[PDB]
RNA sequence: GGCCAGGUAGCUCAGUCGGUAUGAGCGUCCGCCUGAAAAGCGGAAGGUCGGCGGUUCGAUCCCGCCCCUGGCC
């Protein structure tokens, strides 16, 4: 019963596994993974993503934006334009999942980051509905949250969307239903800036914050453990692989 | 801000009016919201009180008349006879607290006591009656696309809609009766640059100022969030929360001359009516007369023509505003009204006059003035008698398609009905008109989360679609992966590394001026103002995570992280917009590449304390710069990729113990032990060592070994090879290859050994080699010629001399 | 679906294996001839119990593996025999394992659905057939170079090879002393999960070493996965930001308690306060008397809402004094 | 340049890597992986097919 | 945006409206001690008291500006 390891393993971090298993599951239903620069042009991040000129969200209060002012390059609010990216190079159908980090100006506390990842979603097809969207989401709820896990949308608002909903995740393991992220069918002004007919291709999105994913599935009270790279945090989740 | 307040009350009253006797809970009106798209932020009663909670007239210390012929006796705002609500002992108020009370105690609103107006309720009702605390205030979060909902008539509107209601509008001409229009009212001049699409004013002539408004108009004020004041305000801000279109009050008698409608001059100021003064820019829309400035377009009223306490001549303004202007102007001055909020989401032009009338009759009647019969009605040049936006054609069935459902038929046709457009059938397309209050319908995908959101979005089945045939993880994705894997099963531990730069970090390092890694992208509104600077490199990140571990008692620490820098070429460049309603060309999409910075992707680890833990086997191992250079081969490996490394001087490593990693002959980065001056400034643990790579540099390989096993056997011999301290282990290895030739089937370092036996600056280095043939079992001197062949390389090529 | 949790947990195992220095073999499933006779197995050892094939092409080896050890030490022999003296092998395969005589069942009519009774009997006809995980060592465990001679293979590094496939399976196993042939009876680890046993590890008894030719030393692992439970942990740390107390603690007991029940008893009795726990030193010196030997820790206390007083860790180090007092029968060092 | 690798890496067999990049292959299609006993009834192996 | 209240050792926090923070608990170092440890006992190291300036022979404490947390908005 001695001990034995001589070098005791390390961890990859929770938030990178918790990417990973979540890419593995899109990939298993056929889609690909896409990835894009943190620093990005205005042209992408708001432009063809039918933000209006005087969004609220294009201002100095929200978005981090690059020295000096007005010089539209900021760092992305969200992974949504490399989708853009995606749809500008590959032919079609397009089934995409794009996982990066992302900047909001939200102060670090136990409940938020400034700096956290999510994970977006981007089918363009002829012929995709509602329903296909609500299926794809009931099977990424099922793979991170159970066999029993369901989905529940309810309408909602975004620039790039039309119709535009919230989604609601039921998972039988609480220590109800939690706030997971945000959906909608793709607005044809983005196909338009892309250069595809929304007459002949229909196509949704969603979006859902890595970091809340693990905050209310494992319960962790402290969000700034996640974030600050202390090893007691991420050892007891293994090495990961 | 989105928000919107209004009591249940209120809004089951407009509602009610086209469908007798409706009446919902609380709980299922915030289900019906929320399934339609309305965000309740809350729902939170009134009170509750009980007990003696009672109304009474005072007549500090006074005596307050609680009724049948009864005085009890117990500051600042109220004089002799006001109507005030009084806690009798033994009363109960939210929450626990066992008095005239103020709005605040009794939970129904926002300094000093609550003054019932005059007629009210007599001294001695029921507190809770008169106050109504049986009602309920919803607290919504309106989307930006949904301006029309910023009012009670909007509300109201989308629950006649989901609950299928007979719906009277309350800003229609049977509700509102036309007041008489029998000429001008003002002369007003407007500029039609400006955006205002309606300029609409009538007078109210002759109001008592001694007036006060109405108790349930009081109420249903301060339960929106709005303090009364006066009839002449309280009525514009009650017809602004009853229908949506904000409205203003201009005492009459204070305006001199012609109104005007104009933009604003650069340095022009403008003292407004909370009496603070406003820098206005060239870009902002004024009223203006033959003196001063009236009002900020569609932001706020000055104080020039402010309604006072005395005023008793109203000319009240129902105007239209540019959504844009109002919200570029109110932004720059920090001035969210309840008018700009509305205007900048578009408030609905065709219900001007309506307002206004609704406006001018309800004042006249609580504070006993005239209304006058004329109206002046600017609709813009050309006057503008159809508000209706374009028309929408789009399939029948478009929105079953969208949804995935096979809705009943007419369904489509029913749904836009009540939202109240213009619906016309020409075989299966429909041609639909939006009505005037919803500018947010344009195309049929905003028809469609119309019909999709009142149908509910329940009813939506779940329907997986087929698996495209996609292709997986791409190489470089897989080799991520398995780097990450890697390093964590040798005992590092992976962080999550910040994107901003530690204050003077490369000062700590001691960067030249012109390092490449100083010239980095700096972010305009940083959280912390002294780290604006984005990371040309992961070690700062890296060494502050390893600096929070070692300070809270973790002292022997391996960490890795894998993500992107930021390394500018030139000066932050943007590129223009490129227009929204094509694909901009791959000209365009090269340019808009080529001014971002470069963002490739790093490999880097530090590690500080014991490499290898103490136990029953010994003390352990203190980390040492060769660990450092393992964590580069254990990167290598994982790549399947070789790599060389050479001693290099590059801060902040320490110059003796830092190596260049080479793949072929690209550098892809450095490891070694950090300089000890950088370690003793920065506060790092002695002995810290580092590795940084660039991923992107190192190619992804693809190898399709075929090794062919000989079933004969080896033979083995060691060398001993003297050479200049300088010359590096691995050159010798190499040079004892290439000599060695097609034998050789292993050689493996055993031995380095200094001393006087050697010579000074020279060492001896002794390997292992194990020589095999593919058809055939070696003689000695067969393996012996290979071995001298691999001697005289190393003399060659390395300066090497057989040991003697 | 993707891959199947436990087809998943075979790949993180093989490549955590791979990684810590073993090379994989593909066993053959046909047993050497007479391996269990060199084994010395009993008579009646469940192993013995083989399902044998009709035609080898072997007609000395007809029996199918009950076990994969067999095959790992003939390669490692292919190896050995052939100048590679230090070699770490592992294998995943099944293993089959009959519970009674071969019975065939009748034809079933190809014209319709066999029933579900006809395919649970077809299931219950065939022997059990669970994947198994193994390795085999011998020689020098750690390379000699230019820090030193190198490290021969001990049965520590069969335990270790345990935990490596523990962690790969994210399961805690614990390890006692067993007898089990052919593993040496003083250096031999049964491995529970739980209290389900899993396999074996540790040395190769040294008589079964010489009747098979094998290399001195030679050290073994064998696990059934089947018998590990595919878990699924969701953990949720909380970080105290107070500092730490450091202590150690010196502990002597009888010479057969097994360390990992001191530690157990230490952390049983020190509670909450204990953040982490080490051995760092076994001895058993002249002044420690026959048959006992000292043990002692390196603890770690941290509370989660404050700062510690020396006298608070040392009340919890003193209750896991009297714990291992109370169990082991642990003695202050003095 | 001194060696410094003291634990000689191993390697997974390639049989074993080609069949976990077929399967890859065939699940990033949506394609599922399933197993069998090695020792089969005759009833499966032939009668079926 | 207001007058305030906070930033102090490696960690978590006290305390002083000018010449020593005789700072605490834990963390770090040395000795007695032990085969080596720890506790215990006895010795020590370490802060430029939020930054840039102003006053003063001398400023953690008094003036001005700014950085970042909160309380109330
Ligand atoms: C993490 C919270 O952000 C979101 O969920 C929202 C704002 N969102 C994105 O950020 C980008 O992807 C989306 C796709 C469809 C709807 C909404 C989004
Ligand atoms: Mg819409
Ligand atoms: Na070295
Ligand atoms: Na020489």
């Amino acid at each position: 019963t001695l001990p034995s390891t001589r070098v005791p393993a390390g961890a990859r971090h929770p938030i990178i596994m918790l990417a990973e298993h979540v890419a593995d599951t899109f990939i298993a239903m056929g889609w690909e993974l896409a990835e894009g620069p943190e620093v990005e042009t205005e042209q992408f991040n708001f432009d063809a993503l039918n933000f209006p000129a005087d969004h609220p969200a294009r201002g100095e209060q929200d978005t981090f934006y690059i020295a000096p002012e007005d010089s539209r390059q900021l760092l992305r609010t969200h992974t949504s334009p490399v989708q853009i990216r995606t749809l500008l190079a590959r032919e079609l159908p397009v089934y995409i999942i794009s996982i990066g980090r992302t900047f909001r100006t939200d102060e670090l506390d136990a409940t938020h980051t400034p700096i956290f990842h999510q994970v977006e979603g981007l089918a363009v097809d002829r012929g995709l509905s509602m329903a296909h969207l609500r299926g794809t989401l009931d099977a990424f709820a099922r793979a991170e949250f159970g066999p029993s896990a369901r989905t529940r949308i309810r309408p909602h608002f975004f620039p790039f969307t039309e119709p535009s909903a919230e989604v609601d995740v039921w998972f039988a393991n609480k220590i109800a239903w939690v706030e997971w992220g945000g959906c909608g069918m793709v607005h044809p002004n983005v196909l338009r800036a892309t250069g595809i007919d929304p007459d002949l291709y229909s196509g949704f999105a969603f979006g859902m914050g890595l970091e809340r994913t693990l905050q209310f599935r494992n319960g962790i009270p402290d969000m700034r453990d996640m974030v600050e790279g202390d090893v007691r945090f991420s050892l007891p989740f293994g090495v990961g692989a | 801000s989105n928000a919107m307040r209004l009591p249940y009350s209120w809004l089951r009253e407009v509602v009610a009016v086209g469908a007798s006797g409706w009446d919902v809970t609380p709980g299922e009106l915030e289900q019906t919201l929320l399934r339609i798209g309305h965000e309740v932020e809350e729902v939170i009663p009134l009170g509750p009180v009980d007990g003696p909670v009672t109304v009474g007239r005072v007549a500090r210390a006074c005596a307050v008349d609680i009724g049948d012929r009864q005085y009890r006796e117990i500051a600042t705002n109220f004089a002799v006879g006001d109507l005030v609500v009084v806690a009798l002992p033994g009363a109960t108020l939210p929450g626990g607290f066992t008095m005239i009370c103020s709005a605040a105690e009794l939970n129904l609103g926002a300094s000093g006591i609550l003054v019932l107006p005059p007629g009210a309720a007599e001294p001695g009702a029921d507190g809770a009656g008169v106050l109504g605390l049986d009602d309920v205030v919803f607290h919504l979060a309106i989307t930006p696309d949904r301006g029309y909902c910023m009012s009670v008539r909007g509300l109201a509107r989308e629950l006649a809609c989901a609950y299928d209601l007979d719906f009277v509008d309350p800003a229609s001409n049977s509700r509102v009766p036309p007041l008489p229009i029998e000429g001008p009212a003002w002369p007003l001049t407007v500029q039609p640059e400006t955006g205002v699409r309606r300029f609409a004013l009538r007078p109210v002539i002759g109001i008592d100022p001694a007036a006060v408004s109405p108790w349930w108009l009081q109420r249903r004020l301060l339960l929106c969030g709005i303090r009364a004041t006066c009839p002449a305000v309280d009525v514009t801000n009650y017809v602004m929360l009853e229908l949506g279109h904000p409205m203003h009050a201009h005492d009459r008698n204070r305006i001199s001359g012609t109104l005007g409608v104009r933009f604003a001059r650069s340095g022009e100021t403008a003292v407004t009516l909370d009496g603070i003064e406003r820098k206005l820019d060239t870009a902002d829309v004024l009223i203006v007369d033959d003196a001063a400035t009236a009002a900020i377009g569609g932001v706020m009223g000055a104080a020039s023509t402010e309604v006072r306490a005395d005023s008793t001549d109203v000319l009240l303004e129902a105007a239209i505003w540019d959504p844009a202007a109002v919200s570029r102007t109110q932004r720059r001055l920090h001035l969210p009204s309840e008018a700009a909020r509305r205007y900048e989401r578009t408030v609905d032009p065709a219900i001007s006059v309506a307002a206004l009338d609704r406006c001018a009759r309800l004042l006249a009647d609580i504070a006993g003035g005239e209304v006058s019969p004329t109206l002046t009605d600017w609709r813009g040049d050309p006057p503008c008698d159809d508000w209706s936006p374009p028309p929408i054609r789009m399939g029948v069935d478009v929105p079953d398609r969208i949804a995935g459902v096979a809705y009943p038929q007419g369904t489509t046709a029913r749904r836009l009905a009540q939202i109240g457009a213009v619906v016309t059938h020409d075989g299966d397309t429909l041609t639909v008109t939006p009505p005037s209050w919803r500018p947010d319908l344009r195309q049929p995908a905003d028809l469609v989360e119309e019909v999709l959101r009142l149908e509910g979005l329940e009813v939506i089945p779940s329907v997986l679609p087929p698996a495209p045939a996609g292709r997986g993880l791409t190489a470089g994705q897989q080799r991520r992966r398995t780097i990450g894997r890697s390093l964590a099963l040798s005992g590092y531990v992976e962080i999550l590394p910040t994107p901003f730069l530690p204050a003077g970090v490369f000062d700590l390092w001691g960067l030249e001026a012109d390092d490449s890694r100083r010239m980095t992208t700096r972010v305009l509104n940083p959280l912390e103002a002294d780290r604006p600077q984005l990371a040309t490199t992961l070690l700062p990140a890296l060494l502050e995570a390893l600096v929070r571990n070692v300070s809270r008692g973790l002292v022997d620490v391996a960490l890795f992280a894998i993500a992107q820098v930021v390394q500018p070429t030139e000066q932050t460049r943007g590129v223009g917009l490129i227009p929204v309603d094509r694909r901009p060309t791959d000209d365009e999409i090269a340019m808009l590449d080529a001014s971002l910075p470069r963002q490739p992707q790093h490999v880097a680890a530090v590690l500080a304390g014991l490499r290898e833990p103490r136990g029953p086997w010994g003390p352990g191992r203190p980390v040492e710069a060769a660990d450092a250079f393992e964590a580069v081969r254990i990167i290598a490996r994982a790549s399947r990729v070789d790599v060389t490394l050479r001693p290099a001087q590059y801060l902040p490593w320490h110059p003796g113990r830092c190596a260049q990693v080479f793949v072929g002959e690209s550098s892809v980065g450095h490891a070694g032990q950090l300089h000890p001056a950088v370690i003793e400034r920065s506060g790092l643990p002695k002995g810290t060592c580092a590795v940084e790579l660039n991923l992107d540099a190192i190619p992804c390989s693809a190898p399709l070994p075929a090794p062919r096993v000989s079933p004969y056997p080896a033979v083995f011999q060691d060398v001993s090879l003297v050479v200049a301290a300088d010359i590096p282990a691995q050159a010798v290895a190499d040079a004892v290859r290439a000599g060695a030739g097609d034998l050789l089937e292993d050689i493996a370092l055993f031995d380095v050994f200094t001393g006087p036996q050697i010579g000074e600056h020279r060492k001896s280095l002794t390997f292992a080699l194990r020589f095999r043939a593919p058809d055939r079992t070696l003689t000695e001197d067969d393996a012996s010629a290979a071995r001298d062949a691999a001697v005289q390389s190393a003399a060659e090529r390395v300066g090497a001399v057989l040991r003697g």
